[PDB]
């Protein structure tokens, strides 16, 4: 009752599509929450270009009324 | 093609690859710093204008720098290879913070764009290389210590013991006491003789009170070696005072439980259902720890200690000194691990925290 | 039916007599697509087999019976 | 002709032993796989009823 | 019956190891992967029956 | 990374744990208690300190009945626990903590402005220990027994929301346990031989005369010290016998089991029998407790009854889909299987009753640690931080205005 997960390697045999394919970099960079009306300054790893975007995950504002 | 197999020792580097019995380059892990960083002996050569420096602190990292440029100088020189083009298989002592796991990731996919990454303890590694399913191994390594209850190739964290002490602290006490004996040990080349002295003469004591007696009674104890300079030393209970402070914290001032003390309690923190087979399966680390009478006298004090209604079987491998990298080059020499390694495209799509998700 | 994988004997120096590098029987192994076995094969067959350019990599239509 | 039939007999009975034996390690190994390929996780990847 | 909304398995096959599963569901995980979840029920010990005997 | 370098502590009724966020153990952990030796002073924490022999250590455990009671002991606990074992300035990381179902505001309200000031902690967060374990079995509703060294507790939860009236302090703990084996040693006249006081344990065969040798080199410890120690020893020893009738206890039945070797830190090894399941049977009842006539305590099934009836008609369906364990005495075996058969027996088959399947020690005890990590993983929960700015501006009087 185990699950497998997703395996990309298999074997070797991919020497190429690396060197034309450069690893985008990733970041612990800062960010503020809207949703923390205060915007505490806390960090993410964004992959460096991903930087400014408005945090995308805190559009789940609804309460009650 | 080829396979990378890297083990990084407290206090010195031992890289190799897979399939191979021993390291393709070996040296301390030490790094200069001018007031170029060189690295290791490169930069003990040019010890004028560079500084000692151990980025293995604790058995632990303290600047990426650092060993970022001794891994730069390991490709360039040592290995003269591409890792860029293999696997590159990379060890760790256990509890490391995931903070150490991810930086080293980060380093290794963007400094050096290595295609397939993977990371294991160094204990579970060198256990592999000892061919036995279920035990305790004890982690006498260089400059740590630790005691990793590993079961069917899995091991709790909270288990695991700690402490710093190895080869390092044993060898400056050593220097301390030879040193009250008459003589003075200060610079690199000081420490390095009495480490030398200690891996010639040096044992472990079996009745260390009656091994007293005979060391001040039996000069045969007592015994000559030739220093760099020639000058000769007699070393009698001085070739075994230092290695009683293992099992006794008391002779360096410090306190603390022995080192079978400490594994009784590691034991006792796993479970009993089969700490008898735990007791079957012990283990020895560490190149820095073959004293002659040290498997032995540690054997009679688990006999001792631990209850004689369990089966003490002691494992003392003889050739441990790279237990981990030789456990590492036979992992990375199977076939079923090959896919589990990790792409760097996985990591362009993942980012570092993918090691957590699946590097384990 | 499947791809040869491997092929083997099984020696055994029982047989009367001489030195005993004889072989009890073969052993070869098979793979379909849907996957992997070996089958017990008796001496004769390893003769047959050499009639035919049975190679590693290649499939073959063993008939049962 | 006696002692070449019992050592017949006796190459059977090894034998028996050696098929047990081979039986035990193929019901003993019996592997599993825990992993899936990548794209064999997006297109059309099959169906059930 | 039971009346579970998530709990909702179905048998399949493999693409290059095809045989039957067993109950198992796709689901995504961590870093955005899917995994395939094989479920473990009445008949966990006996799936192969095949042809709907 | 939607997770940032979060720490996340649990502390129990046995012993105390903590680990990053995230993770699937707890890094570390060490005995609840801390050995003191008055001369700042010398305390003795984890084991070298403290179950390793001293002179004159007074053993003191902070926690009283789930509640802060020596400030200044966790304040050297937790620098015990950074230098020991992390090794890291958690200014530079978020944190959070648990709680009782009943801590002080005065004392919560202390305990955020130490952390706050001292700890320079960027943020925090509070929350029921059990609520953390309901989140670790993935469940809203239900009800949590936890059978701490402490007390046997039984709270239910609705939504992820514990119901305050469900508490219960029942006494009976690993403490019972212990008590039970004092008897035990009574009824049978076995004394107390420390490990620490024995040099040597020579060889001693059941029955056999305690046999063994002492270590001159033993400077006098105190009762406290080392009436504790022989607490953890007689801890070992139930783990070692820990065992329940499946069914109405009976002398001879329990006696039926061989007489299990076990052996003690003089080397001497008698062998035990029924008493190990004459003892646990009262943990289902007290009443039927022989000598012992306890009734102020509720048996198990007395327990089932007591929280099920005191909740309301609509969602005791609910709670009775899930049933949850947790505690350092939850050790015991035959635990959840004679729970689930009283539960048959006592509760009504009127409506529907569902458990929660997780009997390994890791899941046992650090369920309440899981869900920890489990809620500091979440994406969405970022909203909930509390930043220490907010805290330097509105003092520590903003839990009560942000935490009801």
């Amino acid at each position: 009752p185990l699950l497998p997960s997703d395996t990309g390697q298999g074997y070797r045999t991919v020497k190429a599509k690396l060197g034309s394919k450069k690893v985008r970099p990733w970041k612990w960079m800062p960010f503020t929450n809207p949703a923390r009306k205060d915007g505490a300054m806390f960090f993410h790893w964004r992959r460096a270009a991903e930087e400014g975007k408005d945090y995308p995950f805190a559009r789940f504002n609804k309460t009650v009324q | 093609i080829a396979a990378l197999v890297v083990d990084n020792g407290s206090g010195m580097c031992k890289a190799g690859f897979a399939g191979d019995d021993a390291p393709r380059a070996v040296f301390p892990s030490i790094v200069g710093r001018p007031r170029d960083s060189y690295v290791g002996d490169e930069a003990q050569s040019k010890r004028g204008i560079l500084t000692l420096k151990y980025p293995i602190e604790h058995g632990i990292v303290t600047n990426w720098d650092d060993m970022e440029k001794i891994w730069h100088h390991t490709f360039y020189n040592e290995l003269r290879v591409a890792p860029e083009e293999h696997p590159v298989l990379l060890t760790e002592a256990p509890l490391n913070p995931k903070a150490n796991r991810e930086k080293m990731t980060q380093i290794m996919f963007e400094t050096f764009n290595t295609p397939a990454m993977y990371v294991a303890i160094q204990a579970v590694l060198s256990l592999y290389a000892s061919g036995r399913t279920t035990g305790i191994v004890m982690d006498s390594g260089d400059g740590v210590t630790h005691t990793v209850p590993i079961y069917e190739g899995y091991a709790l964290p909270h288990a695991i013991l700690r402490l710093d002490l190895a080869g390092r602290d044993l060898t400056d006490y050593l220097m301390k006491i030879l040193t009250e004996r008459g003589y003075s040990f200060t610079t690199t080349a000081e420490r390095e003789i009495v480490r030398d002295i200690k891996e010639k003469l040096c044992y472990v004591a079996l009745d260390f009170e009656q091994e007293m007696a005979t060391a001040a009674s039996s000069s045969s104890l007592e015994k000559s070696y030739e220093l760099p300079d020639g000058q000769v030393i007699t070393i009698g209970n001085e070739r075994f005072r230092c290695p009683e402070a293992l099992f006794q914290p008391s002779f360096l001032g410090m306190e603390s439980c022995g080192i079978h003390e400490t594994t009784f309690n590691s034991i006792m923190k796993c479970d009993v259902d089969i700490r008898k087979d735990l007791y079957a399966n012990t283990v020895l680390s560490g190149g820095t720890t073959m004293y002659p009478g040290i498997a032995d006298r540690m054997q009679k004090e688990i006999t001792a200690l631990a209850p004689s209604t369990m089966k003490i079987k002691i494992i003392a491998p003889p050739e441990r000194k790279y237990s981990v990298w030789i456990g590492g080059s036979i992992l990375a020499s199977l076939s079923t691990f090959q896919q589990m390694w990790i792409s760097k495209q996985e990591y362009d799509e993942s980012g570092p925290s993918i090691v957590h998700r699946k590097c384990f | 039916e499947g791809e040869v994988t491997e092929l083997t004997p099984c020696e055994t120096e029982n047989p009367m007599g001489g030195y005993g590098k004889t072989i009890s029987h073969v052993i070869i192994g098979l793979k379909t697509a849907k996957g992997t076995k070996q089958l017990k094969l008796d001496p004769s067959i390893f003769e047959s087999l050499q009639k035919e350019r049975v190679e590693a990599g290649d499939v073959i239509y063993i008939e049962a019976n | 002709a006696v002692m070449t039939a019992v050592r017949a007999w006796e190459f059977w009975n090894l034998k028996t032993l050696q098929e047990r034996e081979a039986r035990l390690r193929l019901e003993q190994e019996e592997a599993e796989l825990l992993t899936y390929t990548r794209e064999d996780a997006y297109s059309m990847e099959y169906v059930y009823e | 019956g039971l009346g579970d909304v998530r709990y909702r398995y179905c048998l399949t096959t493999l693409t290059v190891p095809q045989r039957c599963i067993g109950f198992a569901r796709r689901r995504v995980g961590r870093g955005g992967r899917v995994l395939l979840d094989r479920a473990h029920s009445d008949y966990d010990s006996v799936f192969h029956h095949l042809d709907l005997e | 990374g939607d997770e940032v370098g979060a720490l996340v502590f649990d502390i129990g009724s046995y012993t105390v744990r903590a680990g990053y966020a995230g993770e699937d153990c707890p890094k570390v952990d060490f005995p609840t208690a801390i050995g003191m030796v008055v001369e700042g002073p010398t305390y003795y924490i984890d084991t070298n300190a403290l179950r390793v022999p001293r002179e004159n250590m007074e053993a003191i455990s902070p926690l009283k009945n789930g509640m802060v009671e020596d400030w200044d002991s966790f304040q050297a606990i937790l620098d015990h626990t950074y230098k020991m074992h992390v090794k890291s300035e958690a200014s530079l990381h978020p944190v959070l903590m648990s709680e009782a179902p009943w801590n002080t505001r005065a004392k919560r309200e202390k305990l955020t402005e130490l952390m706050f000031e001292h700890y320079n902690i960027p943020a925090f967060f509070l929350c029921k220990t059990a609520v953390l374990t309901a989140f670790a079995n993935g469940r809203s509703t239900g009800l949590i027994l936890d059978s701490g060294a402490t007390h046997t507790t039984a709270i239910p939860v609705h939504d992820g929301y514990v119901l305050q009236q469900g508490i219960v302090k029942s006494p009976l703990a690993g403490d019972f346990i212990t008590m039970q084996c004092r008897e035990l040693f009574q009824e049978m006249n076995i004394e107390l031989v420390p490990p620490y006081m024995i040099a040597s344990k020579e060889a001693v065969r059941e029955g056999s005369p305690a046999n063994w040798k002492r270590k001159e080199k033993l400077p006098q410890v105190t009762r406290s010290w080392h009436n504790y120690m022989c607490n953890c020893v007689i801890q070992d020893f139930q783990a070692s016998v820990l065992q329940v009738s499946d069914s109405t206890y009976d002398e001879q039945v329990a006696a039926q089991m061989p007489t299990v070797h076990y052996e003690f830190p003089n080397g001497y090894n008698c062998d035990f029998g029924a008493e190990r399941l004459k003892i646990p049977e009262g943990l289902f009842d007290p009443s039927n407790v022989k000598g012992l006539s306890g009734n102020t305590m509720l048996g198990v099934s007395h327990v089932v009854t007591t929280s099920v009836g005191m909740c309301d008609i609509d969602i005791r369906p609910g709670l009775y889909g899930s049933v949850i364990v947790a505690g350092g005495n939850t050790l015991i075996q035959s635990f959840t299987d004679r729970l689930n058969r009283e539960l048959s027996q006592k509760t009504p088959p009127s409506m529907r009753l569902k458990l929660i399947a997780n009997n390994t020690t890791v899941e046992r005890r650090f369920s309440s640690w899981i869900g920890g990590s489990i809620l500091a993983s979440l994406g969405t929960f970022q909203q909930m931080w509390i930043s220490k700015q907010e805290y330097e501006e509105g003092g520590k009087q903003c839990v009560e205005r942000k935490c009801p």
